[PDB]
C-alpha cells in the first residue's frame, strides 16, 4: 500500500543528489573545458633551446668517454659514417658512464602515443639547456629513434640498461648484456639476453606473478615493435578496435600486451587505476614484474653501451 | 477513478535509467579527466608553458560513492 | 598486462 | 477521497526532465570537447625549437665549403683530405671570400681550460653557432686540418683588452705536429699584428735566458701530466694548463682565465704568472678577456681578390 | 714564464 511514499522520501534522495553531481560535475565540465585552451593557448608559441654542440664527438657515447668526455651532457656520437650524424644524451657517471640514452622519462613533455614514423625517425627532446651553462647538461624524455637504435645495437654484441625509480624515492634497474634491435626490415624485432638486474626480468622472464599462458603473454623478448597504426602485437584480434597499442598508449615490443611498458602514458603518483585509462587497461609507464601493473612510476630510461 | 500507481512505478523507473546513465557520466569525466591532464602534460616539450594544476580523485571518486548508495526503490 |  | 491529490504531490513529472535534459547535453558536448583535444595533442607533436645547426655543404677546410657556396660563420661537418671522421668546426666567413676556423676561444671563463692530454687533443669544451663559448678543438684535430696534403696555413692571434683594443698576430705555415713529435708548433715566421711576438721569447729581467726560455716556436705540447717541454718538469701543472710550454711561458692562452684581467703573485697557486699573459702586449700578471686563435690558408692573407 |  505504502509505497506511495517513495513520493516524497525514497525519492527525496535522488533528484536532490543527482542533479546535484550531474553539476558537481558540471562545474568540471567546465575546468576540463577551459584548461584545455589555457595550455592549447600557451602552446600558440613553441618552446626553443640551444644545444651547443660541445667539441667532443665520437662513434657514440661509448668512445667518447674515452675522448676525455666526462660529464653527462648532450652529446654527437657518429655511429659508422654511413649515417648523418646526430644529437645525443650520454652518461658519463652512472656505471663506467658513456650510456647513449634511448628512451627518457621524467615528466609528460612527449607523449608517446605516435605512430610508424615518429618512433622509427624519433621524436622527443633530447635534453634541454642547463639554466646558466651554455649547454644541454640535463636529459629530456625523448626517444631516440629506432633506426637509430636498430643501428647502434649493430656494433656487435651491445649491452642495455634499464634503469628506473618510483615517486617514494626507491630504485632498481635491469640490465641486458644481450640486448639488439633489428632492423626496420624484422618490424624492428626486439631479442635480448644476459639479462642481470634488480627490477625483475620483466622483458625476457615474462611477468612474475602471474602465470603461463597468462604470463609468457608478457614476454617481450622475440616481440616486434607495435604502434597504433603498426600492428605486430602478440595479441591477434580480428578485431581492430582491439590492439596492445591503441590500447596501453604508446608504441613498445607488444606480445598481447605487456610485462614492461615504457614509452607508456604518463601518470602522476605511480598508482593509477583502469577508472582512469583511455581504455582501462594497465597503460602506463610501468613494470609490472616489479611495482606492479598498477603503479606507473616517475622515471624510465633505457640507455645502452656496446661490447 | 482509478489511484494509478502507474505514473509512479514508471515516474521512478526512469531514476534508475538516469542514475545507470550518468554513473557513465561520472566515470566519462573521470577519465576525460585523466586523459585531457596527461594530454596536457603532453606540451611542456612541444610548447612553451604550461599550468600546474590538480584533479582530485578523492572528489571525483568522491560523487561516486554517494552515487553508489541510491540504489534500491520498488 | 595480458589479455583474456 | 483527498489524497487522489497524488497528481499533486507528482511534481517529479518534470522535477526530472530537467535533467534528462541538461544531461543529454554534456554528453552531446562531449561530441565537441573530443575534438577540443583531438586537436591540442597534434599540437603538442614537435620538439623545443633549436638555434643550433649544420649546414649542408662540406669539403677540404672551412676555406674551401666557404667557397662552394657559404657565407654564414657557422658549423659544418669538414673532413680534410687527408683525413676521418668529419668533426665539427666553427667556421667564420667574411665578404670576400675566404674561410677561416678557429681552433681555441676565450670569452667568460666557461670551460676551466686545464684538461689532461687527451682532452687537449680530442679537444674539450664546446663549439656553439655563432660564436662566443670558449672551446679548444684539440690539438688532434688542429693537425689534419693544418697538414692536408700540407698548403700553407696561418693562425692569426686575435685579442683584446679589459679595455675595447683588441690585437692580432699571424705566422707561417701554420702547422701543428702529429702527437708522434707530439703537438710541437711549427710556424716559419711572424707576420704583423700589434699583439706583439712572444712565440718568439721575451727578456723578463730574471735572467738573460728568461727570453730564450719563454719563447714558444717549435716548443712541443705540454699537458699537467705529459709534458715534453724543455724543463725540469711541467710548467703545465706548474701554473696548471695546458699551453705549449718551455721553461715556461710568456703568452699564456689556454692559462688561468682571470675575472678582469690583472691578477697577483697571490692567485697564484704555486707562486709563478699561469694567467693569460702575452709579455709583447702585457705583462705575465695580466690576463686578457677575450682570447681566440684561429687558422686559415695563407695564400688569402694578403689576397686582394 | 721565468724560472731561475
Ligand atoms: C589467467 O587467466 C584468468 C585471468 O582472469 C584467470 O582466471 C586464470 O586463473 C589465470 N590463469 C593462469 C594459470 O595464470
Ligand atoms: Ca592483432
Ligand atoms: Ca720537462
Amino acid at each position: 500500500l505504502y509505497i506511495d511514499e517513495t513520493v516524497n522520501s525514497n525519492i527525496p534522495t535522488n533528484l536532490r543528489v543527482l542533479r546535484s553531481i550531474l553539476e558537481n560535475l558540471r562545474s568540471k565540465i567546465q575546468k576540463l573545458e577551459s584548461d584545455v585552451s589555457a595550455q592549447m593557448e600557451y602552446c600558440r608559441t613553441p618552446c626553443t633551446v640551444s644545444c651547443n654542440i660541445p667539441v667532443v664527438s665520437g662513434k657514440e657515447c661509448e668512445e667518447i668517454i674515452r675522448k676525455g668526455g666526462e660529464t653527462s651532457e648532450m652529446y654527437l656520437i657518429q655511429p659508422d659514417s654511413s649515417v648523418k650524424p646526430y644529437r645525443v644524451y650520454c652518461d658519463m657517471n652512472t656505471e663506467n658512464g658513456g650510456w647513449t640514452v634511448i628512451q627518457n622519462r621524467q615528466d609528460g613533455s612527449v607523449d608517446f602515443g605516435r605512430k610508424w614514423d615518429p618512433y622509427k625517425q624519433g621524436f622527443g627532446n633530447v635534453a634541454t639547456n642547463t639554466d646558466g651553462k651554455n649547454y644541454c647538461g640535463l636529459p629530456g624524455e625523448y626517444w631516440l629513434g629506432n633506426d637509430k637504435i636498430s643501428q647502434l645495437t649493430r656494433m656487435g654484441p651491445t649491452e642495455l640498461l634499464i634503469e628506473m625509480e618510483d615517486w617514494k624515492g626507491d630504485k632498481v634497474k635491469a640490465h641486458y648484456g644481450g640486448f639488439t634491435v633489428q632492423n626496420e626490415a624484422n618490424k624492428y624485432q626486439i631479442s635480448v639476453n644476459k639479462y642481470r638486474g634488480t627490477a625483475g626480468n620483466a622483458l625476457m622472464d615474462g611477468a612474475s606473478q602471474l602465470m603461463g599462458e597468462n604470463r609468457t603473454m608478457t614476454i617481450h623478448n622475440g616481440m616486434f615493435f607495435s604502434t597504433y597504426d603498426r600492428d605486430n602485437d602478440g595479441w591477434l584480434t580480428s578485431d581492430p578496435r582491439k590492439q596492445c597499442s591503441k590500447e596501453d598508449g604508446g608504441g613498445w615490443w607488444y606480445n598481447r600486451c605487456h610485462a614492461a611498458n615504457p614509452n607508456g602514458r604518463y601518470y602522476w603518483g605511480g598508482q593509477y587505476t583502469w577508472d582512469m585509462a583511455k581504455h582501462g587497461t594497465d597503460d602506463g609507464v610501468v613494470w609490472m614484474n616489479w611495482k606492479g601493473s598498477w603503479y606507473s612510476m616517475r622515471k624510465m630510461s633505457m640507455k645502452i653501451r656496446p661490447f | 477513478i482509478e489511484v494509478l500507481k502507474r505514473k509512479v512505478i514508471e515516474k521512478v523507473q526512469h531514476i534508475q535509467l538516469l542514475q545507470k546513465n550518468v554513473r557513465a557520466q561520472l566515470v566519462d569525466m573521470k577519465r576525460l579527466e585523466v586523459d585531457i591532464d596527461i594530454k596536457i602534460r603532453s606540451c611542456r616539450g612541444s610548447c612553451s608553458r604550461a599550468l600546474a594544476r590538480e584533479v582530485d580523485l578523492k572528489d571525483y571518486e568522491d560523487q561516486q560513492k554517494q552515487l553508489e548508495q541510491v540504489i534500491a526503490k520498488d | 598486462g595480458p589479455r583474456p | 477521497e483527498i489524497m487522489k491529490y497524488e497528481a499533486s504531490i507528482l511534481t517529479h513529472d518534470s522535477s526530472i526532465r530537467y535533467l534528462q535534459e541538461i544531461y543529454n547535453s554534456n554528453n552531446q558536448k562531449i561530441v565537441n570537447l573530443k575534438e577540443k583535444v583531438a586537436q591540442l595533442e597534434a599540437q603538442c607533436q614537435e620538439p623545443c625549437k633549436d638555434t643550433v645547426q649544420i649546414h649542408d655543404i662540406t669539403g677540404k677546410d672551412c676555406q674551401d665549403i666557404a667557397n662552394k657556396g657559404a657565407k654564414q660563420s657557422g658549423l659544418y661537418f669538414i673532413k680534410p683530405l687527408k683525413a676521418n671522421q668529419q668533426f665539427l668546426v666553427y667556421c667564420e666567413i667574411d665578404g670576400s671570400g675566404n674561410g677561416w676556423t678557429v681552433f681555441q676561444k676565450r670569452l667568460d671563463g666557461s670551460v676551466d681550460f686545464k684538461k689532461n692530454w687527451i682532452q687537449y687533443k680530442e679537444g674539450f669544451g664546446h663549439l656553439s653557432p655563432t660564436g662566443t663559448t670558449e672551446f679548444w678543438l684539440g690539438n688532434e684535430k688542429i693537425h689534419l686540418i693544418s697538414t692536408q696534403s700540407a698548403i700553407p696555413y696561418a693562425l692569426r692571434v686575435e685579442l683584446e683588452d679589459w679595455n675595447g683594443r683588441t690585437s692580432t698576430a699571424d705566422y707561417a705555415m701554420f702547422k701543428v705536429g702529429p702527437e708522434a713529435d707530439k703537438y710541437r708548433l711549427t710556424y716559419a715566421y711572424f707576420a704583423g699584428g700589434d699583439a706583439g711576438d712572444a712565440f718568439d721569447g721575451f727578456d723578463f729581467g730574471d735572467d738573460p735566458s728568461d727570453k730564450f726560455f719563454t719563447s714558444h716556436n717549435g716548443m712541443q705540447f705540454s699537458t699537467w701530466d705529459n709534458d715534453n717541454d724543455k724543463f725540469e718538469g711541467n710548467c703545465a701543472e706548474q701554473d696548471g694548463s695546458g699551453w705549449w710550454m718551455n721553461k715556461c711561458h710568456a703568452g699564456h692562452l689556454n692559462g688561468v682565465y682571470y675575472q678582469g684581467g690583472t691578477y697577483s703573485k697571490a692567485s697564484t697557486p704555486n707562486g709563478y704568472d699561469n694567467g693569460i699573459i702575452w709579455a709583447t702586449w702585457k705583462t705575465r700578471w695580466y690576463s686578457m678577456k677575450k682570447t681566440t686563435m684561429k687558422i686559415i690558408p695563407f695564400n688569402r692573407l694578403t689576397i686582394g681578390e
